[PDB]
């Protein structure tokens, strides 16, 4: 299940409610 | 396997409208920092400005859909681990209790459009959950995205 929780992570680094891009800059 | 869904352009899509509260179609410098402002925090313009004009080729001063979506899509690394921690934890966390509960971790999952099943659900969180207390800590957390192992 190591995958799945990973790709959780990594998919809402690509969702980013929050854009972690523009939110930093 | 490079799937590639309309569910990736749609989260985007779905963010984007955010931005644009006047659903104009392209952001603008103003919005923007209308949304950022009230992001609990409040950069400097400058960087703003060049920033959003070091993306955007012509430099209108805005960000088209085509412009917001390379943007982000291309921009996927981390640079900073606290961030990335802290903002997936706090995301996973919603009620920010310390621990990870099967519906927090449910929602956040299926919301990515995948529908897990009973079995599944279990060793989902099961499996992170080294205390096996159907619950998982930010420490454990932690030492899942280390290791993993
Ligand atoms: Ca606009
Ligand atoms: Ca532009
Ligand atoms: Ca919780
Ligand atoms: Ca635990």
């Amino acid at each position: 299940a190591r995958q799945r929780w990973r790709s959780s992570v990594s998919i809402v680094k690509n969702r980013a409610r929050r854009f972690r891009m523009i939110s930093n800059l | 396997a490079d799937i590639l869904s309309e569910e990736q352009i749609v989260d985007f899509k779905e963010a984007f409208g955010l931005f644009d509260k006047d659903g104009d179609g392209c952001i603008t410098v103003e919005e923007l920092a209308t949304v950022i402002r009230s992001l609990d925090q409040n950069p400097t313009e400058e960087e703003l400005q060049d920033m959003i004009s070091e993306v955007d080729a012509d430099g209108n001063g805005t960000i088209e859909f085509d412009e917001f979506l390379s943007l982000m899509a291309k921009k996927v690394k981390d640079t900073d681990a606290e961030e990335e921690l802290k903002e997936a934890f706090k995301v996973f966390d919603k009620d920010q209790n310390g621990y990870i509960s099967a519906s927090e971790l449910r929602h956040v999952m299926i919301n990515l459009g995948e529908k897990l099943t009973d079995e599944e659900v279990e060793q989902m969180i099961k499996e992170a959950d080294l205390d096996g207390d159907g619950q998982v800590n930010y420490e454990e957390f932690v030492k899942m995205m280390m290791t993993v192992r």
